[PDB]
Formats: structure tokens, sequence, C-alpha cells
């Protein structure tokens, strides 16, 4: 099974034949908030999506 | 047009590195690794020029 970006997408079972989605995961850049260095250093992390 | 162009040839041997990686050794393989690096890196290059 492929969608419009030539990607598969669903896979049918050899075994016992039933249709199964994929999808991916675990995506995203790492960013890190502070309030500059000179008068703290406490930051906030964010990951994103 | 980035992702179709991902699954190109690259006047390799294949377009899955998967297929590669197990058909042959690593010092057979790396002119095809990078035959493929260096054409998705031109694509890349071109899309953000664009
Ligand atoms: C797959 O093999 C199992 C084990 O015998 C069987 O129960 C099942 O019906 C089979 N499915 C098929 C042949 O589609
Ligand atoms: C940090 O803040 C203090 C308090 O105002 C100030 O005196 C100092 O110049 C600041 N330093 C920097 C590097 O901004």
């Amino acid at each position: 099974g492929r969608d419009i970006d030539d990607t598969t997408d669903a896979v049918r079972d050899p075994q016992t034949l039933e249709i199964l989605d994929i999808t991916p995961c675990s995506f995203g850049g790492v960013s890190v908030i502070t309030p500059g260095t000179n008068t703290s250093n406490q930051v906030a992390v964010l990951y994103q999506g | 047009t980035l992702v179709k162009q991902l699954s190109s040839n690259f006047g390799a041997i294949s377009s899955v590195l998967n297929d590669i990686l197990a058909r042959l050794d690593p010092p057979e393989a790396e002119v095809q690794i990078d035959r493929l690096i260096t054409g998705r890196l031109q694509s890349l290059q071109t899309y953000v020029t664009q």
C-alpha cells in the first residue's frame, strides 16, 4: 500500500491476512529556552511536535 | 519533488542502502553509498536554493 509520495503506509499480514497500518515515530529538533546567562542558570527544554 | 527524488538510482546499483549493505562487503558498498550521498546532497542544496 502506497501514498501519493510513493511511500508505503499499509502492509497486509502474510500470516493471518489482515490490513495493518504503519506510521513513523519520534521526530523532533530539541530546543532549549533560557533568559540569558547573566542573571540565571535555570533553563527550559522544548521538544518539537 | 524532494520525496520523489529521494528514491532515485543516482547511477548506482540500487535505490535502497539496506540492500546494498547486505549485498556485498563494505569495501565494495562504500562506492555506491558515496554516490547516493553526493546525489542526495545535490538535490537538497537545489531545494534550499529554490
Ligand atoms: C496460517 O497457518 C496457521 C497455522 O496452521 C493456520 O491456522 C492459518 O489458518 C493459516 N492462514 C492462512 C493459510 O491463511
Ligand atoms: C549582569 O547584570 C548586572 C546587574 O545589572 C550588571 O551589573 C552586569 O553588567 C550584567 N552583566 C552582563 C554581562 O550583562
